[PDB]
């Protein structure tokens, strides 16, 4: 169970936001541009960390 | 020719656990999602008119 | 001793443990 | 002063840009664009019972599983195209250099 | 939508957008659009934020 429950864990965290705008990182590329993209990917970023 | 015809009588009963709908349009199955919408809360305080 | 006619080859003790002992493709 | 207020989602939407329309495949790991949302992996057919007024599937983890074509109603599955690592068996390169 | 008629008339002062880059504005899909007008002070744009 602990190792069960850790590994769903970790995977739940992929869909937080982060502080970001989306919580999927081909919104954020598909939607601004690069200077901006770059901040929104730094946050996603370390949050994934 | 707005005429007034209907007399109406209030009672008050319990509503169990109906009311229930779908919050949005994705199809889930075999989870258990947790939302946060206007819903009836369960064992109401509801009212039936006749 | 382990049972013969089990395919696995455990004993009933070993059977039972296995047996009482209990989404992955999201994981990988 | 003119403002405009689009919302953004993963969403079907009904205002869409100019880009033109192409052809679907099936059984091929190809990257696709629906409304919007933008992913890559194999489109198949889907057997799950799709309300008339949902449009997306999504799995215990919250993720794209099925959707619902805008042009032709239809349902396909998305399966991210196939992956894994790969490990090298050597002996010591003094011995020889097979892999 | 096509944003290019957009451009046709364009002697803005100020075309800055938050969420979204302008240059790919045609690349995404749309629901829940509003128009908004009305006329303010020259000094008053920045305050629209
Ligand atoms: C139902 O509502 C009425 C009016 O709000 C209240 O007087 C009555 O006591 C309620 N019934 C119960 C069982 O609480």
């Amino acid at each position: 169970n602990h190792n069960a429950q850790a590994l769903n864990t970790l995977v739940k965290q992929l869909s937080s936001k982060f502080g970001a705008i989306s919580s999927v990182l081909n919104d954020i590329l598909s939607r601004l541009d690069p200077p901006e993209a770059e901040v929104q990917i730094d946050r996603l970023i370390t949050g994934r960390l | 020719q707005c005429v007034n015809l209907i007399t109406r009588t209030q009672s008050y009963t319990n509503s169990f656990t109906r009311g229930v709908y779908y919050p949005d349009k994705v199809f889930r199955s075999s989870v258990l999602h947790s939302t946060q919408d206007l819903f009836l809360p369960f064992f109401s305080n509801v009212t039936w008119f006749h | 001793l382990p049972d013969p006619s089990k395919p696995s080859k455990r004993s009933p003790i070993e059977d039972l443990l296995f047996n009482k002992v209990t989404l992955i493709c999201a994981q990988k | 002063v003119v403002v405009l207020s689009f919302e953004l989602l993963h969403a079907p939407a009904t205002v869409c840009g100019p880009k033109k329309s192409t052809n679907l495949v099936k059984n091929k790991c190809v990257n696709f664009n629906f409304n919007g949302l933008t992913g890559t992996g194999v489109l198949t057919e889907s057997n799950k019972k799709f309300l008339p007024f949902q449009q997306f599937g999504r799995d215990i983890a919250d993720t794209t599983d099925a959707v619902r074509d805008p042009q032709t109603l239809e349902i396909l599955d998305i399966t991210p195209c196939s992956f894994g690592g790969v490990s090298v068996i050597t002996p010591g390169t003094n011995t020889s250099n097979q892999v | 939508a096509d944003y290019s008629v957009i451009y046709n008339f364009a002697p803005f002062f100020a075309f800055k957008c938050y969420g979204v880059s302008p240059t790919k504005l045609n690349d995404l899909c749309f629901t829940n659009v509003y128009a908004d007008s009305f006329v303010i002070r020259g000094n008053e744009v920045s305050q629209i934020a």
